[PDB]
């Protein structure tokens, strides 16, 4: 019959949508990996920044370390 | 002795009528 072919020629008339679904799964499963290598990159950048903003960034917890050189001269 | 057959006639209808009677179907 006409409708039933008709039908089953329509099944996958929408296939770009199909596609932009597809688009959609895989970056949702793709995108965490942005994490680990977000950190890594925040690792090597944070002691190129000034001083301030190493203290700044991590709330006050990073300071200079002590190595018992250079200190204050009275 | 055959059985008694009974008669389908054929009739022609309007497509977008019968399309109300198709099973639905997916694919995607
Ligand atoms: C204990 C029991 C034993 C258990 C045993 C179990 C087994 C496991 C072991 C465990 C035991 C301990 C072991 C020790 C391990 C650690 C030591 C270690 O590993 O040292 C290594 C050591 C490294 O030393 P280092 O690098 O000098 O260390 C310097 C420091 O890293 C100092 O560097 P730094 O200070 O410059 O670091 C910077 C750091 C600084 O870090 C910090 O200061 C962080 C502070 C951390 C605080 C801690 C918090 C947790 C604790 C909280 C407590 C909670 C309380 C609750 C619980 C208690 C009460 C209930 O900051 C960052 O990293 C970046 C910041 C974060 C980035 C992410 C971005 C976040 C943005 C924030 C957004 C929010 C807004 C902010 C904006 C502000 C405005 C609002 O190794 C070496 O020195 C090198 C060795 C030489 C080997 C070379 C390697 C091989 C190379 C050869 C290759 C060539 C051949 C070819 C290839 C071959 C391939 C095969
Ligand atoms: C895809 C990523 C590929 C990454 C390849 C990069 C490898 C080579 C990295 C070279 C970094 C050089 C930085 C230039 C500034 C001078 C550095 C220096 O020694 O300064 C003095 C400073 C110390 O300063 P100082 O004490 O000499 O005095 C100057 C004081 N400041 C710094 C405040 C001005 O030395 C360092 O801290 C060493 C530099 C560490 C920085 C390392 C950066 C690594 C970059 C990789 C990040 C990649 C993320 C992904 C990006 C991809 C995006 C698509």
């Amino acid at each position: 019959s006409r409708a039933v072919y008709a039908k089953l020629w329509a099944s996958t008339a929408q296939y770009t949508q199909r596609r932009h679904y597809a688009w959609y799964q895989i970056w949702s499963r793709v995108i965490p990996w942005s994490v680990p290598w977000g950190i890594f990159a925040m690792w090597m950048v944070f002691p190129a920044m000034p001083v301030e903003y190493r203290q700044a960034l991590t709330f006050g917890i990073w300071q200079k370390p002590n190595i018992g050189t250079h200190g204050p001269d009275p | 002795p055959a059985p008694e057959y009974r008669r389908v006639p054929f009739v022609k209808e309007d497509m977008e009528k019968v399309m109300e009677e198709v099973p639905e179907f997916k694919y995607y």
